[PDB]
Parts: structure tokens; sequence; C-alpha cells
RNA sequence: AAGCGUUCAUAGCGACAUUGCUUUUUGAUUCUUCGAUGUCGGCUCUUCCUAUCAUACCGAAGCAGAAUUCGGUAAGCGUUGGAUUGUUCACCCACUAAUAGGGAACGUGAGCUGGGUUUAGACCGUCGUGAGACAGGUUAGUUUUACCCUACUGAUGAAUGUUACCGCAAUAGUAAUUGAACUUAGUACGAGAGGAACAGUUCAUUCGGAUAAUUGGUUUUUGCGGCUGUCUGAUCAGGCAUUGCCGCGAAGCUACCAUCCGCUGGAUUAUGGCUGAACGCCUCUAAGUCAGAAUCCAUGCUAGAACGCGGUGAUUUCUU
RNA sequence: CCAAAUGCCUCGUCAUCUAAUUAGUGACGCGCAUGAAUGGAUUAACGAGAUUCCCACUGUCCCUAUCUACUAUCUAGCGA
RNA sequence: GCCAUGGAAGUCGGAAUCCGCUAAGGAGUGUGUAACAACUCACCGGCCGAAUGAACUAGCCCUGAAAAUGGAUGGCGCUC
RNA sequence: AGCCAGAGGAAACUCUGGUGGAGGCUCGUAGCGGUUCUGACGUGCAAAUCGAUCGUCGAAUUUGGGUAUAGGGGCGAAAG
């Protein structure tokens, strides 16, 4: 018989299985479509996230009970040092999709992408990409070879990139090598753009800007195995309740005589691949730029980093981005920021964004002072040495 | 901007921390955060609790 | 909540489910409010319908004066003392639990009110932000 | 289709008759099970049907507006909180867009519960000489086992010359939902009474995926402070009181108790059209063809075939 | 004396209790089928008896989160 | 044309439906008008030029034709 | 209960403060039970246990030993 009482479903059923992600990099599965009129830009970034913070700004939207007024709001910070171009790869169309037709490597590579090649770095002669340097060392004829047949073939070109993972206060020492799909341009254009940013950097404020809307594309916390009430939001069981109450009591009718694929059921809870879209970029910092945290209504010499340093991530000393609301995955972890796949024109898009304040009072317990100048003029002169 | 004060501990309040009150009498308070909040729930007075603003120019410390 | 509201209400936390007992703010006669439903309240199994601070309620009186006792009227929720965040980021609250006898048409069926009154509720509801006082 | 519907069979109904469908009623049967298939109801959870209550798009009206009624495609998405009762059923209160009907061994007891029925105790009423009977009422009454196989949820993994990195995408899943308020606008419509809709904006309901700057919760941080009783001769400093207790309490986890985020293209159903014959006229239809739904397929999102695939780096001697 | 632990009809009728009451209480009584030591009516006190309502109180619930100890987990031995 | 209708003069409602002209013209088929009217139809020709209308009869096809795990002319598929 | 002192009153008589320490009284240990969780366990520690919560706790109390009653028999504050 029915239900006796309709109720909507638990959990999301396209998000399955709820199994822990394949790398710790959550790949981009789909890059925005290509106008080629525009010139060569990158089609994403690389970052770490470095954790949350708290802004104030005047909100601006006619309609709305808080316009012109200031409300708070809740970002976070993610550290993008400049990525390094060490790579491009052509991309041929066929009947069974694409396909990488062949790779260029540029002739030098850091060890800290090297290292990325390696499973026991310290150990080993280093012999990645030794062979494979002499193809520039006469006159680069075979390299020139390689990037001729990506200009007549390859009609989609990604770019590779590695991140300079010694500017940041990670001990992993090994960068993150990552495909991002070069935009912009004709195909020659864009192995041309390729060509001519091997082993150099390219720095955040090129690809990004200001108000702008940017995915984010990261694994998100990894918790193991939980039982079904946290993994899926079911109802706990009466207190009465035998032989456990945080379960599902009925897990199938006796016709068809299976557990269905669609009953809640205990297994791993986060490290899942996600994609959520929509973050309005509301700072692009720079990291040779004292008074990061300032705005224009504040004026205190200040960076973004809070009192005290980033809980369990350290300081920002590169650029970064700083987009509005919460993206997946923790501190410490690589995500990648993607710019829109579609124009948004929603209203709350489309608005400049003006900080007036950022917080900085440390993240370690209850921060009640911005900077240790205001600590020093609010308490005075301690017994602690000078 | 407006940077508020404890009611309890003379605390500069930062947009968004702690928590506001408002008393039966219609009186505001604000406080810095739930430490203070709790003492003033208990009615401890802030003129003896030796770390409050209130309490330090009570006993002429830091003059 | 419902009809009669002059406008609408950005999210306030919810405090005040079904079988709650919310003081009278107003010189109507009735002492405390029994709140039976709420207005514009959406339908999930098991959930009880819960009230938040300017939103139109359906309650009982059930200490008062006799001719208010055993009745259905409209209320409107005026104090919540549950913690809630307004978009400046302040989070506030109240001591007690107070509301405010009105009609289906969102005028006040008491002259006055007796003590403070949340700021979203005085801004909804134009007839209660003409009987209170002091405002948040 | 005799009549009803001011006139008017068929807007909406519809007598006398008559043709069916269904297996959520109850009968009827006794085919399976009596070396036992655990038995009512409720809770929990998933999925399916459509005979659609709501929501999308429509057609019709005895459709002026408003509100309704009939009907189509359509099950994509929802369909509640309570008083009484064990109740299925019922009844009322109230919210809501709506509180549609069902199925899955009358779904679901090694998932629960055990109020009922249906052991043994006991009381009443009626019946019986009696022992006792009552699909009459009342009260008390042990709810056992998974570690096996499959299924499902997650998690490893031999073989691919080795190893590493970067990728494609067959297939499978898929998700958002509904309302209010302002404006339109007291406007169209209407004699008035009343009173819309499209576009625009601001919010909210329900669901989902995250996240922890803030606020709250949690406290073996036994971190700090305090308090009782006892012990270490006192002090200092501690032990014990199965975490002694109290207040605060970072970190971590976590809450519609917090915050953020939840895409746009095509092809279509009903329907309305174009051109246009059959039928020298007409006609959305026969050939062609336009628009068009909460539909479907993609974009997007998740997984990645551990017997689908591609590109790229290095590939072992002073080593039987 | 009563729709009672006894009344089928029956969720009897009225009142009260609630927003709403097959429950509770108070009344009515041709009562299928109440009733006088097969004891009737009442009754202070008592009851791990049955039942209803109210205050207090709370994770029973809205709505679930967190902590601890012991398991479960993996390992050595043992081994149904 | 008669009543009747503020107003119906073939077309609310009743009621009749005579022949003069005639190749044709019914006080009437409808659109209709406040009402005639006007227009249209029945009917007639200086205009075409091959069959057409009504009633039915039954072959196949379609509508009637709604169920619950995904599924069954045995399967794939099949349209002179 | 009994007893002592005191107070009021015309008489009957009434009242107060102490003393005393009764009761198949009462709160509650040991003990004796075994209400509820319908908790734990439920191939157990255990063919009836464990934990909390409970009843009773100076007598119709609890209990050792001796003794009597034996199967259509015993014994039963009565449940076959
Ligand atoms: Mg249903
Ligand atoms: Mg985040
Ligand atoms: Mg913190
Ligand atoms: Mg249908
Ligand atoms: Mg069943
Ligand atoms: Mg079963
Ligand atoms: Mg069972
Ligand atoms: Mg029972
Ligand atoms: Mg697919
Ligand atoms: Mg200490
Ligand atoms: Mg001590
Ligand atoms: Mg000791
Ligand atoms: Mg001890
Ligand atoms: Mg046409
Ligand atoms: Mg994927
Ligand atoms: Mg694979
Ligand atoms: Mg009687
Ligand atoms: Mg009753
Ligand atoms: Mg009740
Ligand atoms: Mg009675
Ligand atoms: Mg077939
Ligand atoms: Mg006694
Ligand atoms: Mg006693
Ligand atoms: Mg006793
Ligand atoms: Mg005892
Ligand atoms: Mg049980
Ligand atoms: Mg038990
Ligand atoms: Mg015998
Ligand atoms: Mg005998």
């Amino acid at each position: 018989s029915h239900r006796k009482y309709e109720a909507p479903r638990h959990g999301h059923l396209g998000f399955l299985p709820r199994k822990r992600a394949a790398s710790i990099r959550a790949r981009v599965k789909a890059f925005p479509k290509d106008d080629r009129s525009k010139p060569v830009a990158l089609t994403s970034f690389l970052g770490y996230k470095a954790g949350m913070t708290t802004i104030v700004r005047d909100l601006d939207r006619p309609g709305s009970k808080f316009h012109k007024r200031e409300v708070v709001e809740a970002v976070t910070v993610v550290d993008t040092p400049p990525v390094v171009v060490v790579g491009v790869v052509g991309y041929v169309e066929t009947p069974r999709g694409l396909r990488s037709l062949t790779t260029v490597w540029a002739e030098h590579l850091s060890d800290e992408v090297k290292r990325r090649f390696y499973k026991n770095w310290y150990k080993s002669k280093k012999k990645a990409f030794t062979k494979y340097s002499a193809k520039y060392a006469q006159d680069g004829a075979g390299i020139e070879r390689e990037l001729a047949r990506i200009k007549k073939y390859a009609s989609v070109v990604r770019v590779l990139v590695h991140t300079q993972i010694r500017k940041t206060p990670l001990a992993q020492k090994k960068a993150h090598l990552a495909e991002i799909q070069l935009n912009g341009g004709s195909i020659s254009e864009k192995v041309d753009w390729a060509r001519e940013h091997f082993e150099k950097t390219v720095a955040v404020d090129s690809v990004f800007e200001q108000n702008e809307m940017i995915d984010a594309i990261a694994v998100t916390k990894g918790h193991g195995f939980e039982g079904v009430t946290h993994r899926w939001g079911t109802k706990k069981l009466p207190r009465k309740t035998h032989r456990g109450l945080r379960k599902v009591a009925c897990i199938g009718a006796w016709h068809p005589a299976h557990v269905m694929w669609s009953v809640a059921r205990a297994g791993q809870r986060g490290y899942h691949s996600r994609t959520s879209i929509n973050h309005k970029i509301y700072r692009v910092g720079k990291g040779d730029d004292e008074a990061n945290g300032a705005t224009s209504f504040d004026r205190t010499k200040k960076t973004i980093t809070p009192m005290g340093g980033f809980v369990h991530y350290g300081e920002i000393k590169n650029d970064f981005i700083m987009v509005k609301g919460c993206i997946p995955g923790n501190r410490k972890r690589i995500v990648t920021l993607r710019k829109s796949l579609y124009t948004n024109t929603s209203r709350k898009a489309l608005e400049e964004v003006s900080l007036k304040w950022i917080d900085t009072a440390s993240k370690f317990g209850k921060g009640r002072f911005q900077t240790p100048a205001e600590k020093h003029a609010f308490m005075g002169t301690l017994k602690k040495d000078l | 901007m407006k940077v508020e004060i404890d009611s309890f501990s003379g605390a500069k309040i930062y947009p968004g921390r702690g928590t506001l009150f408002v008393r039966g009498d219609s009186k505001i308070f604000r406080f810095q955060n739930s430490k203070s909040a709790s003492l003033f729930k208990q009615r401890k007075n802030p003129r003896r609790i030796a770390w409050t603003v209130l309490f330090r120019k009570h006993h002429k410390k830091g003059i | 909540s419902g009809n009669g509201a002059q406008g609408t209400k950005f999210r306030i936390s919810l405090g005040l489910p079904v079988g709650a007992i919310m003081n009278c703010a107003d010189n109507s006669g009735a002492r405390n409010l029994y709140i039976i439903a709420v207005k514009g309240s959406g339908s999930r199994l098991n959930r009880l319908p819960a009230a938040s601070l300017g939103d139109m309620v359906m309650a009982t009186v059930k200490k008062g004066k006799p001719e208010l006792r055993k009745k259905v009227m409209p209320a409107i929720v005026v104090r919540q003392a549950k913690s809630w965040r307004r978009r400046d980021g302040v989070f506030l609250y109240f001591e007690d639990n107070a509301g405010v006898i009105a009609n289906p048409k969102g005028e006040m069926k008491g002259s006055a009110i007796t003590g403070p009154v949340g700021k979203e509720c005085a801004d909804l509801w134009p007839r209660v932000a003409s009987n209170s006082g002091v405002v948040v």
C-alpha cells in the first residue's frame, strides 16, 4: 500500500556514487564556449584555498530593503601565485570524442613540477625530461615539427600549467600540474600563445577580474565512513528502537527482492568532486602589495592575512582571489577556479562590489583586534619586554 | 563602519561579532563575545571582573 | 506573513513552533497567546510550523479576559528571544516571546504595545509600527 | 437521449434501458502453504500506476472582470501540522498551491513498536444446574538469531612490458520546486459592486550540494579559574571521588539554530496556425510546414568500462 | 445506582474541558442485559493498580549535533 | 400578410403560407438590424463542362482502450 | 495513652505548655522482594542473569537446622 504520507526524497540522486574522488585535484569537466575573436586567455586558474574572513560593503541593488546600506558577508580567500606554463596539448576531433594528438613541453622544467612525475623523488637520479630537453639542443627543429602538427590539426588547444607551490606555506614541495583550455584566437594564435609563454608565469589578474562570477572545482572535505542519518539526512528512529536508531527502518519492499540503488545506505561522506557556480570575485589582490586588506574606507596599511595568520594555512605572501561565500574543499586544498560557462545577467551579477572593510582579527579564537598596532593602542604597554 | 562597545567589558565590537541583547526595559546591550554575554547573564558586576575596561579605570591601571 | 503584509520580510530564524505560548504585548485583555499555526508556512512531514519575528500567526488565548478566550484569532509576533541575524551582520534577540492580537487584514485589536518591538515587525506591519513605542 | 437547464437533448446534467473496465471493497472458490511464509495498525524508507488535488501549457462554458465548472497533453514536481480513537476507516481544528486516489506478499516485525486481536491471572453483564460460553465490555501479560550467499552501500585489487603524469568519454545516474509582496494598477473588464494578467523587481516555501568568516551548540584542550569531601604534617604543589562539580573555554565537528551556491540550448505533447488537395468550394493534414508544456534529449553536474581508448616522461651492466 | 471495569444500538443526548476530544468529568435513563452479604450506595486514609486534566520540567518531538568509555576495526595467541 | 412586440414588417412567440408576373423569386434558409432594410440561401439564366447526391452493408485501420519492478507476436526486427 | 505544671470560668467544665514514647504508622540502609525501562543479554556471566528504577523494611517479618505431611496423594492468604 501507499506511503500514507507523502514526503520528498532524502539526498540527491544525481550526485552518485557517494564515493571517494579519483584525484585530490578535481578535474575540469567543461570549459566555456570559445569565441575566437577575443585574445588568447586562460579559461581557468589553479589555487590553494587559504581560508575565510568577513567583509562589509554597501549593497547596491534598488528594491531591496538593505539598499545603500552596509551588509556583512562571508568571503573565502584563495592563494593564487602565478602558474608557470610548461606545455601545450593539441586535441583533434573524432567520431568518438576529443583526442590528444601530441604534446610539446618547455625545454626547462623546474624541480617543483619534476617532482610531480616522481613517487620517490629523493632516491631517483632525476632523469625526467632529460632526453626530451635535447630536442631543443641543435636548433629545435623537432619541437617545431610537433607545434606545426598542433597548428594543422587539433581543433581544441589546451595549455599545461603548474603551480609555484614554493611561494606557498604548504609542506607539499610538489606542484600541481593541470590542463587549462585556451580560448580566444584561432588554432594558430593559441599555439603561438602557448609557445611564447613557455617557462613564463601567468598572473591571476590577466585571467580574472573583480565583480565577475567564477566557479570553484575542488574535492570536498573527507569525513570517512558515515551512517545514513548524516550522509542522507534521514529521520532518526524513535528512542524506543531496539537494535539501532541511526538507520533506515525499511530498506525496501518485498518485491523487487533486492535492495534498490536509491535507498539511503551507510558509506563514504565527503572527498567528492564538486563544481559550484556563480561565485562573484570581490577582490583580485596582489602579492607585492602591502595594504591588501585595506580598502578605500579603511586606509589601514594591512594585508589580507588575519592577525596571527590563517589558521592551518599560514600567511598569504602571493596574489589572491577573494570570492563571495563558500567554495567546496577545506584549507590547504588545491582548487580550480573556472570562468562562467554562460553569461549571467541576474542583477546579482553585473553589480560592482566595493569593499568597505576586511576582517583581519584572529581566527584562532575571538580575535578582538585587527592589527598589532590597534592591540597595542587599546591595551597599552605590557610586562613583556620590548 | 560603526565599531560598537561591549556593554560589559568595554571591548571593540567589529561588524559581525558577538550578540546584541534587548532587555525587557528595552535597553540595548552589546557583547563582543559569549564570555562577556554569559557573565552578564549571570549578573556579574563588570567593575569586579579584573579584565573589563570598567574595572581598569576603577582601579586606575595604566594611567 | 500571509495577507495584509506591507511588503516582504527577509528570513528570520524560526523560534516559535506551534504549541508555543508567547506573551501578549497589547492592552486588548489577553495575557498570553498560544500559537496554533503560522501563516504562509510550508508543508513538511513531521515538521512543526514555526513562527518568527513579524509573522502573522493564528493563536488562542489561554490566560486573559474570558471574552477573548476559547477562540482563534490572528496575531503578530513582535518579540522573539531566539537569536537571529540581520543582513548587517548583527545577531540579536529579546528576553521573551511577545505578540499582539490582530485581525486578518493586519490592523491591531489593541491600541498600545508594552515593550520593545522588532524592526522587522514594525516595517512589515504599519499598524504595529503606529502603536509601537520604542523599536529595538 | 425522454427530460432538466428562462427558450435550448447533449455549456453542465440526464430518466427508462444497454456496453464495458478495474482488482485498492465484500462475496464466491479451496489450487499452494498446517515436519509454521510471523497476524492488525502506526512509525521509517524507496519506487511504481494514473482513474490529476496542486503546479506548466492549452481547449470549452449558461467564460464581461473576478471566482468557478467541464475537458486535453502531462505522474516532471509536491500533496502538511494537530484534538479524539489501537484503529484501518471516521470526524473536526488549522495552515497551504494542494492537503488526489492507489500499488509494491492488504510493501516493509532477524527494521522498530506492541495500543488491538489471539494463550495462561482477574472483574462485570447476559446465558448455562454445573464445568463453562460470549466475532460483549475491562485490566495485566518474555517480540529470539545474520558472522553465510545474493542484493545494495562504500573500499582494495592480479593480469595490460614496467613505471609515472596528463587526458578523452561509452555507459549509468541527474534536480530543483512553489508562493507572496511591490509595480503593472484600482488599470483593462464592468452600470456598479468588484477586480485581472504579461514584462520588471524584491523576497519567501520545499528540496539539494557544499562550507565554517560570524552566531549558537558540543568540551578529555581535563586549557584556565573556582568549590566540596578526604589524603599527602602545614605551605607550595598535588592524588582520589569510575570525566567529582561549577563558570569560561580555543581547535575540531556541526545547525534552515549559521552562511553561500543551485545553468541554458535543441527536439516535442495537447493546442492554435500556414500553404494545400482529397471533394472545381472549404479544410492545421493527406504530401509539406510554423509556433508551442513543469515533457524528452542535450549543455551542465557525478562516476568512469577495475576485459573502452589517447598523448607524454623515464625506462636498470661495472648488477650470475 | 448507571452508556459505570456492567448499554447492543453507540462515537447515545446535553453540559463542561480543547482551536479541534470515539478520551475525561458532570447530568439524563423502559437499564440488549444495573440493583441489594450471587451484597447496594457511599466513604477519610492507603495503592510499583486503571484513567483524565493542570503547573513545573525537560532532546518525547520540531531537528538533530557533539563528547567520553567499552565494542565493532586491524594485529599476536586462542578459537566455537 | 395578421396578431404581438417602444420594435419585429420571412428569421421573441403564436400563426398562416392565396396567385399576378414569370427563364427565377419562398410573405422564407440563415447572417442579421432597436426594427425593417441590406446581404445570403431555395430557386432561375447571357459563364464553365465530367459525372454527382442520399441512404445503408462489411473488409482492414483508427477512436472507444486506465495499474501499479523493466519486458516481451518467444527474441531481433519486419511496412508492394 | 499515662503523668507534671499552669491558665480561664459563678457552676458545669474548657484550654495551654511540658513529659512520655504508642502504632500489623511513616522516610530510608542491611535484609526480603521483583514494578518499569516491555533497558542489557538473548548460540548469555546465567536453562531466568545484569544495570538503573522500584515495593517493603520491627512484623500476617526474614532465615538456618531439626521434624511432619507422598502421587488421585500431599500442600495451597487459591495461581491449577
Ligand atoms: Mg500517495
Ligand atoms: Mg569555503
Ligand atoms: Mg576559528
Ligand atoms: Mg491521463
Ligand atoms: Mg502486509
Ligand atoms: Mg522482513
Ligand atoms: Mg520481530
Ligand atoms: Mg497488548
Ligand atoms: Mg548520459
Ligand atoms: Mg588548571
Ligand atoms: Mg581537593
Ligand atoms: Mg588512593
Ligand atoms: Mg569506589
Ligand atoms: Mg487558409
Ligand atoms: Mg563525469
Ligand atoms: Mg579506467
Ligand atoms: Mg445504564
Ligand atoms: Mg465523549
Ligand atoms: Mg488529551
Ligand atoms: Mg457519565
Ligand atoms: Mg515483438
Ligand atoms: Mg510499616
Ligand atoms: Mg513504612
Ligand atoms: Mg514504607
Ligand atoms: Mg533495601
Ligand atoms: Mg521493546
Ligand atoms: Mg526486555
Ligand atoms: Mg499420580
Ligand atoms: Mg481424589
